Parts: structure tokens; C-alpha cells; sequence
């Protein structure tokens, strides 16, 4: 609710769709963040998106279609930069 | 003082990002 942190894997070998690695919240999403920052993982702020995986996802599964393309778009601008 | 699991450290260090609110 307050704080959310999705984490976010991608290899389109496997399939077409991004896969989320970890679903926390509050306290543990700070960390999370925190840590992430530490060792070089970017950290995106994306208020809507997060809030919807968290409401419609559970841990260790793929985004499914709906959402996908939201998510994607992410990957994509930290690929051209 | 450590907040975070090893599982959860080794899941953010095998993501390409962390999407947050």
C-alpha cells in the first residue's frame, strides 16, 4: 500500500513476457530499494504500474498480456540509455 | 543489522530493474 517495490526479470528466449522476481511492500520495499541502489539495479519510480502488479500479481510469475507492453516499455528506455 | 533474506537480496542482484510507487 504505502510503499511498493516490483522487481523485474526479462529473457525472450523464455517468452515474450517480463517476469516478476519480487513483490514487497512498506518497510521491506524500502530496503529493497536501498539495496537495489547499492548494487547498481535501477530503481524506477512508476506509481500506477506498481500499484497494478501488486493488486494483480503474485511473486515468481510472468506478466501476463494485459500488462505487458506497460512494463516492457521500462526495459526499453533503460536499453536505449 | 541486516533488513533483507539472502533470497531477496539474490532476487534484486538477478532482476534488470526494481519498478516502485
Amino acid at each position: 500500500p504505502t510503499h511498493i517495490a516490483i522487481g523485474i526479470y526479462f529473457n525472450p528466449e523464455i517468452a515474450p513476457a517480463p517476469f516478476i522476481s519480487l513483490i514487497e511492500t512498506n518497510q521491506c520495499a524500502l530496503a529493497v530499494r536501498k539495496y537495489a541502489n547499492e548494487v547498481g539495479i535501477p530503481t524506477v519510480r512508476d506509481v500506477k504500474l506498481a500499484r497494478k502488479l501488486y493488486k494483480t500479481h503474485t511473486k515468481y510469475s510472468f506478466v501476463d498480456f494485459e500488462h505487458l507492453d506497460e512494463v516492457l516499455r521500462l526495459i526499453v528506455w533503460l536499453e536505449q540509455v | 543489522i541486516e533488513i533483507l533474506s539472502e533470497q531477496t537480496k539474490s532476487d534484486i542482484r538477478n532482476s534488470k530493474l526494481v519498478v516502485m510507487n
